[PDB]
């Protein structure tokens, strides 16, 4: 009772890597949020892809552009959403990695280069 | 030094204004008035006697200590005429051992802990060439006296933050007990006697007994015991892309 | 495992006789080499996430496409540079193993049987591992027989790997 | 598993006789109540990380004192391991609303859980308190239907009597 | 307190024995690696303010539960004071490794402080964390390795004070635990 | 805690005294004076998601440089942590408009700012331009009544002042 | 130390919560009677001489054995010793009574009491009486029901206020059993 | 009661057999460890209330969470039936130092007591603190003999065992 998605997607998996490229990694499947924490350490999709290792020298002034530019958001304005009395937070610290989906990518898209 | 505790969990020192009318020329310091001063020699009794329950028959006999004192404001020599007295020693001299005499000195007028074996056999050498008097001069026109409290406020367990060594620490919260604790619970036989000759720490429950409120006093105690093991020689590694490394 | 203790002893049962001098001779030759290589295992273990690192580098700066080519085998996200931490880690350890057990007794039992199985199957190249292990010979600083013998078990999986 | 079905075969099995009328009696109501509580499981199902969350910051703001150092919540190791053990629990929730009885429960969970709590420091109270918070933040007619709350928290109180 | 040459001549006096040749070849080699010594201990006492902030946040960052309330180093009180410990820690350290000897560590540092700490409810795994991560970044300066931070030496090997430093380190990590 | 209580009955300890009269007229003065300064408790308390939300970004664009590299606001979550940490700011002159005087303020949030907002780098500009935006975004007929706007000001001055 | 309004914002700030209008009516409550609070405390304190001497009296009342040789309160030291913790214990349950909260009397006055007097050989039951005495006469007052000493007040109920102050002295006599 | 002459009269009695040179050999050490255990358990009669006293305050020091409301240390009953436990179990290793064995402490103390803990809502990681901090309260010079004080924190060891 297969689908068209997985179907899809698991027959980039078939390619040999020299000529798969980044889908030789889409045979991996979500895991439950708790698995990406310290114990067990399960890796992302994102972490086999050049975008997990982009640290340019580069950098962007934020201050050549002429005031009311730019933009800044938060996720939320509230103190025990941020980071709760635990310390289970989605947006402080390295537990912002322990969400139930996020454990693959749809970047498989662009090419099999 | 921050003092994580000192002025915020702990109320502000009490004393004398200021000691720019000490330079006196036409009076030695603002009259604070009678009744501000009266809670200034309160004070004084509650700390170099550290709460003794001194009946007012025995209170009739610091009289002239006192009366010099509303004349002339400082707060040093206050404390001076008060650690001669019969008053300071009936309670703290006589019945008690001999480094139990010499700590609780620490607490009354310096509100801290000796810091080691060596500060105790100063004041023992310094105590059998002639007298007791003696270390109470020391310890009153010391240095340390001089850079923690002075001539204007009373001298008071302050938490420093920046100890020279732990053990000063603890050995400043196990002498300070709460409030309504006094200084003859034991009948001498000093806290620290053990502690002091041996090196090790004190007991973790009597020191957060004395620790002021909203501290998250106690808490973090593991169910095993709480004195480290010296002799123990325990392997940790640290983490590389090969492998573990032990480097001890 | 493969030391000269181990090595006696097996040619010693392989007759089923007592250890004549023969063997005694071959482990006293292990006693007085040991010096050197003790020292050897101190300094390699003292130098060790200097070497890994400047072994990573060597490896990044000699091929530049493992750091660009997309895929899984390469180092060009963050778990790939941190795998190829991890190997060239691997590979001093062995070092530091057949440093202190007297020969290539550990690392022929844990990197080189069935070594090029996984570099067919996750085709990564040895010659990566080669420029590391050079890099690791030419930078540990070492002086006299010291030297030669930390050498001596570096280009064997060199020797290996080729 | 202790379930419908389980219990009358072994019943018939211990007396040795095929299955009678009273036992396809059993399994009509099986087939009324399983349009409840799998609906129920499914509602589970689709949003249990929602609950995980939501139970599992309910233990420490009930019990802060976990977080301090010589407790068992001392570092993050701790508080992903409570919310993992928390998600089991929810898991094993779900599993007793598909099979209709407390089998998955009561021997992937209740059985032996007190010699492991016990010996490894955890308190039971903070294990419960979670499973408490979830019972109350269940209205009838928005989080399910009013059959499947029933569902739900009945099991729910079942795990609190087990460990309380 | 004591050195490194305190040291041979308080294990000598225990035999009541004379200082001779035999026993100072070890210290002959100590006055050897002399400017090595003084080449890494201003190169850590350089970035001390960076090497504790760097500290304490990476203790943040893998335990949040400490910024909550009724966390630990929940107010701005409580980062100073924690401010504050790494300082103690770190100039204690570098004290030792100036001197060669730990004997100030554990008499004006380690000894009386396990129980301090857990009086004032101080946790010891983020703490033990904040040590090693000092740890980590003091052998990275002492060899060089630092990723940015370039500072120019005399060529040769430091890993010996790399070694001794890390030892220093782990009786902090284990004088609390 | 610095309350209007706290001072008069800690001056009779240090005084070993009974409370006087001279000490009753003072929480006599409180008697009058929380109505007007707890009306502010509500205007602060239902408000104040948005009252950051404008604070922040104010902040934010006063300074924009901080959002350059290597500065605090380099990243995202920074931001975020920044937005917490002014709505921490907000939640303790709440907690001082409560008890009457300075007391959350000063050794929850003021004492020990220092060595953190130098160690960290943090701008204490920054902070300080946040809290004027709202210190004059108020405004006296249309937020409040009178005399709770004097009050509201009164406190967030104060932290202005400290931080200066 | 803390008060009433301290309380609930310490309760709520241990929940990172904004003190709203559903946490204010047990204060705006707690303000109504605040005239009523002030009208008890003074008269308490107005009669503190008194309520002390009657209530050691009353203690040696059922008693005798203290006055004896050997008894705790033997001598006029003893007496002006065991004098003192009368009016002593008696100024925190109103500092307490005042405050609207016992934050300042189980952290002030009563921890380590039990302690000190189990090392001075004080006994704990006579005290225990003591303490119950001044605690009748603590509500005969609030309530305006002593036999003997009208004073004027508003007329309504008082009833709440002493039973504060009677769980007040409650926790004093709990704590050095 | 488990203590030495009962195990060896219950051996015999179970294997019908009169008592041998090695039953009476059992009873010789009893003799001579009977030196150090009684003035163990005399020392721990004559200073009882200060040790409970003691110990009593160092499980509410640790767990300050027990004294809020819907806990088990909420009012004064509960914290008087704590020192009274505590009392009981000093006294049970009161009579273990004196008969020898454990015998009064597995019957009187141990048996039973996880049902009534668990039932109760009791933690027994505060029953096992305040027995926690009276072992590492113990100087063997200063509070009694130096085998007298391996006596004594065998048994507190043997309880805590039992506890945890
Ligand atoms: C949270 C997830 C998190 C952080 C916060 C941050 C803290 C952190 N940093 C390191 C690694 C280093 N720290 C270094 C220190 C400095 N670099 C400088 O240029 C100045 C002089 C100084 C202070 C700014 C350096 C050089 C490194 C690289 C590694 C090294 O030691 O050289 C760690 C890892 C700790 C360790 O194991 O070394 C942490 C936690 N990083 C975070 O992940
Ligand atoms: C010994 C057998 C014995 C005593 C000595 C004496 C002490 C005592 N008195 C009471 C009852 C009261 N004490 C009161 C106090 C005062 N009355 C005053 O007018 C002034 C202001 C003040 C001090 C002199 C009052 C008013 C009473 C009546 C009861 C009340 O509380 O109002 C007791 C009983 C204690 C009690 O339960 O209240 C004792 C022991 N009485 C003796 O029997
Ligand atoms: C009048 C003297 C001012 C002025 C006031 C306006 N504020 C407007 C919106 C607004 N104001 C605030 C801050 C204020 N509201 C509060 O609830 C509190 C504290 C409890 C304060 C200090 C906020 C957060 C907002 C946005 C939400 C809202 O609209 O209420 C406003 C409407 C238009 C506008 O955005 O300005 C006015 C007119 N504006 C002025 O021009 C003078 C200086
Ligand atoms: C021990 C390692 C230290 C030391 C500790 C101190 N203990 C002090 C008082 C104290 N300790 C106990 C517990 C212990 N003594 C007993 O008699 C019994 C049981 C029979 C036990 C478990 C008690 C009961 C007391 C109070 C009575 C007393 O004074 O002994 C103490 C005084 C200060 C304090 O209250 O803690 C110290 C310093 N003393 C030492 O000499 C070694 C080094
Ligand atoms: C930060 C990484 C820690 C942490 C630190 C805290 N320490 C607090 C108080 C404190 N710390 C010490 C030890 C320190 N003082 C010294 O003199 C020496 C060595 C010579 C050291 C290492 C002492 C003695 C004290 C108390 C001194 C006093 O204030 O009187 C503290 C205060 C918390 C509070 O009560 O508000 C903190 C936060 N806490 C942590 O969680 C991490 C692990
Ligand atoms: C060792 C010897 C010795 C003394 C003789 C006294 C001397 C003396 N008297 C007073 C202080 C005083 N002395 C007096 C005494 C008198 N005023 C008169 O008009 C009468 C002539 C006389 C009583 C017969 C008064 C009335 C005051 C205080 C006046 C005031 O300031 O209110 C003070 C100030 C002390 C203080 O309060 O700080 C001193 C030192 N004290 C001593 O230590
Ligand atoms: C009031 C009564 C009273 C005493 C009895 C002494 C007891 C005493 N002796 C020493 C301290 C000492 N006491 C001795 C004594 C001896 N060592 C031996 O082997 C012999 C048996 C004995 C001499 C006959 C020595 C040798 C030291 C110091 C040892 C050292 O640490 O170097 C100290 C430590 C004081 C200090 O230096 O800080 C004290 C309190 N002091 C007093 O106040
Ligand atoms: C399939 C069924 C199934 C379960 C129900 C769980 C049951 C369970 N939970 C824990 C384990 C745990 N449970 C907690 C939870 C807490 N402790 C606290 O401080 C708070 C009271 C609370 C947070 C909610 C913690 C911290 C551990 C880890 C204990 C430890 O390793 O020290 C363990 C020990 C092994 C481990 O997880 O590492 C087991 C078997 N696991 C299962 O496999
Ligand atoms: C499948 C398991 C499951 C549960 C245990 C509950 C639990 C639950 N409640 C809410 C979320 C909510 N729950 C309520 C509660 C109520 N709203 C009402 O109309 C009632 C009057 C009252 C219940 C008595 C409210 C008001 C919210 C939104 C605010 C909040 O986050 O609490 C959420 C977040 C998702 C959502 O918005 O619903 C969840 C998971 N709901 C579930 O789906
Ligand atoms: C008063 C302050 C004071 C100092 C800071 C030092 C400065 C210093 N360092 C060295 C000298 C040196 N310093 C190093 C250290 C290193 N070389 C490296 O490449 C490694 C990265 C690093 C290891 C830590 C080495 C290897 C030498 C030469 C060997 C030696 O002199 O012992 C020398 C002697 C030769 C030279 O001038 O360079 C001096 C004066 N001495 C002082 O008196
Ligand atoms: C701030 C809090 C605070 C308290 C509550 C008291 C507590 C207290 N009471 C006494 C001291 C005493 N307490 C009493 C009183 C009594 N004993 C009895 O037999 C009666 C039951 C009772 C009288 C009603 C006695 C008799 C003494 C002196 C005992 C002695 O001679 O040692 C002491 C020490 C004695 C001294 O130093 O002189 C202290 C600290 N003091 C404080 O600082
Ligand atoms: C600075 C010192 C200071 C005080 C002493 C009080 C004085 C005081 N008490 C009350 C007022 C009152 N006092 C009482 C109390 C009582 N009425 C009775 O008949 C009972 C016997 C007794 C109970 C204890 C009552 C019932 C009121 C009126 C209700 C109220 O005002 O809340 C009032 C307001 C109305 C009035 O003036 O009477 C004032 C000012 N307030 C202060 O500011
Ligand atoms: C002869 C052997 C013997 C014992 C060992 C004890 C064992 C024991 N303790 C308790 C009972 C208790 N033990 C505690 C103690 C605590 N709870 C807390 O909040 C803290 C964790 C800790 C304080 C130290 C409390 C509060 C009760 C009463 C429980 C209750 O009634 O709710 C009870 C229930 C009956 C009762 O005491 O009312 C029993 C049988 N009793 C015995 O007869
Ligand atoms: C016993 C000793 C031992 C060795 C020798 C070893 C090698 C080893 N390296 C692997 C992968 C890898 N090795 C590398 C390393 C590199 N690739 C590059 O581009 C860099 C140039 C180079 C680093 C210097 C990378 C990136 C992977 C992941 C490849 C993949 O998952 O497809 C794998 C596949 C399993 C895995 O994913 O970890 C093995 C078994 N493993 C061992 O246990």
């Amino acid at each position: 009772v297969s689908t068209t998605k997985a179907d899809l997607r698991y027959v980039g998996a078939t390619k040999p890597a020299a000529v798969g490229g980044r889908r030789a990694m889409n045979l991996m499947k979500q895991q439950p949020f708790w698995m990406y924490g310290p114990p067990y350490n399960a890796v992302t999709q994102d972490e086999y892809e050049p975008i997990s290792a982009a640290a340019p020298k580069a950098f962007v002034d934020y201050q050549i552009f002429a005031p009311g530019t730019v933009k800044v958001s938060p996720d939320s304005v509230n103190a025990n959403e941020l980071n709760p009395v635990s310390g289970m937070s989605k947006y402080i610290g390295k537990t912002q990695k322990l969400v139930g989906d996020q454990g693959i990518s749809d970047r498989s898209d662009k090419l099999p280069m | 030094a921050f003092s994580s505790i000192q002025n915020v969990l702990t109320d502000a020192p009490l004393g004398t204004p200021s000691a720019m009318g000490f330079l006196d020329e036409r009076t030695e310091k603002p009259l604070m008035g009678p009744s501000e001063m009266d809670e200034l020699v309160y004070a004084v009794y509650k700390q170099v006697f550290g709460n003794a329950h001194i009946m007012e028959s025995e209170r009739a006999e610091l009289r002239d200590a006192e009366s010099l004192f509303r004349y002339l404001r400082d707060v040093r020599e206050f404390v001076r005429a008060l650690a001669k007295s019969n008053a300071y020693t009936s309670r703290f001299l006589q019945g008690n051992q001999q480094y139990r005499f010499f700590e609780l000195n620490f607490k009354h007028l310096l509100g801290r802990g000796p810091r080691s074996l060596e500060e105790m056999a100063s004041h023992s050498a310094l105590y059998a060439e002639g007298g007791f008097e003696a270390v109470i001069d020391a310890i009153l026109d010391s240095d340390e006296y001089a850079q923690e409290f002075g001539s204007t406020v009373v001298p008071y367990c302050r938490f420093k933050g920046e100890y020279p060594t732990n053990e000063e620490f603890n050995r400043m919260l196990v002498l300070k007990g709460a409030n309504s604790t006094s200084d003859k619970a034991g009948k001498g036989r000093s806290k620290l006697c053990y502690s002091i000759a041996a090196g090790c720490s004190q007991n973790w429950l009597s020191m957060s007994k004395a620790l002021p409120f909203g501290t998250e006093k106690g808490t973090g105690f593991n169910l095993i015991s709480s004195s480290r093991n010296p002799a123990a020689r325990p392997r940790i590694g640290t983490k590389i892309p090969g492998g573990v490394v032990f480097s001890s | 495992m493969k030391t000269p203790i181990t090595e006696a002893i097996a040619t010693a049962d392989n007759q089923g006789r007592f250890l004549s001098n023969t063997e005694l001779q071959a482990v006293n030759g292990r006693y007085q080499r040991a010096t050197a290589s003790l020292t050897a295992a101190k300094a390699l273990t003292g130098s060790a996430q200097r070497l890994i690192t400047g072994a990573a580098q060597a490896v990044y700066n000699k091929f530049p496409y493992t750091t660009q080519m997309p895929g899984p085998a390469y180092a060009s996200s963050a778990i790939g540079k941190a795998k190829c931490a991890r190997d060239i880690g691997y590979y001093l350890r062995m070092v530091t193993y057949c440093l202190v057990v007297g020969g290539t007794g550990p690392m022929d039992e844990y990197l080189v049987a069935g070594l090029e199985e996984i570099n067919r199957s996750f085709d990564l190249s040895p010659s990566w591992y080669i420029e590391a292990l050079q890099y690791i010979k030419n930078s540990h600083g070492l002086s006299g027989q010291v030297a030669n013998e930390a050498n001596a078990y570096i280009d064997y999986a060199i020797n290996t790997l080729s | 598993m202790k379930s419908v079905i389980t219990t009358v075969v072994s019943a018939a099995d211990a007396a040795g006789r095929f299955p009678s009328n009273s036992d396809l009696e059993s399994i009509q109501g099986n087939i009324q109540r399983s349009a409840a509580r799998l609906e129920a499981a499914e509602k589970l199902a689709g949003n249990h990380e929602a609950v995980v969350k939501e139970a599992g910051d309910a233990c420490f703001a009930k019990y802060a004192y976990l977080k301090n150092p010589g407790e068992a919540g001392e570092n993050q190791e701790k508080i992903n391991k409570c919310y993992r053990d928390v998600d089991h629990y929810m898991r094993l929730v779900n599993y007793c609303l598909v099979v209709g009885g407390t089998g998955p429960l009561d021997e992937w969970g209740i059985a032996g859980a007190r010699e492991v709590y016990r010996t490894l420091n955890l308190p039971t109270s903070a294990y419960v308190a979670s499973i408490a918070y979830t019972r109350d933040r269940l209205c009838v007619p928005r989080d399910m239907s009013a059959q499947a709350g029933v569902e739900f928290s009945a099991y729910l109180d079942y795990l609190i009597n087990a460990l309380s | 307190m004591l050195d490194a040459f305190s040291r041979v001549v308080v294990n000598s006096d225990a035999k009541a024995a004379y200082v001779g040749g035999s026993d100072l070849q070890a210290l002959k080699s100590f006055i050897a690696d002399g400017n090595k010594r003084l080449d890494a201990v201003n190169s850590i006492v350089s970035n001390a303010s960076c090497m504790v902030s760097d500290a304490v946040s990476g203790m943040i960052c893998e335990n949040p539960g400490l910024i909550s309330p009724g966390g630990n180093c929940y107010t701005n009180r409580r980062m100073a004071a924690c401010l504050r410990d790494g300082e103690i820690i770190l100039r204690y350290v570098s004290y030792a490794l100036l001197a060669g000897d730990a004997s100030v560590l554990e008499d004006r540092c380690l000894n009386g402080l396990k129980e301090t700490y857990i009086a004032l409810g101080v946790p010891t795994n983020s703490s033990i964390r904040a040590v090693s991560i000092m740890k980590a970044q003091a052998v990275a300066f002492i060899t060089n390795t630092a990723t940015e931070r370039k500072m120019s030496f005399a060529a040769g090997d430091c890993t010996s004070l790399a070694s001794e430093v890390a030892s220093y380190f782990d009786r902090v990590g284990a004088a609390i635990s």
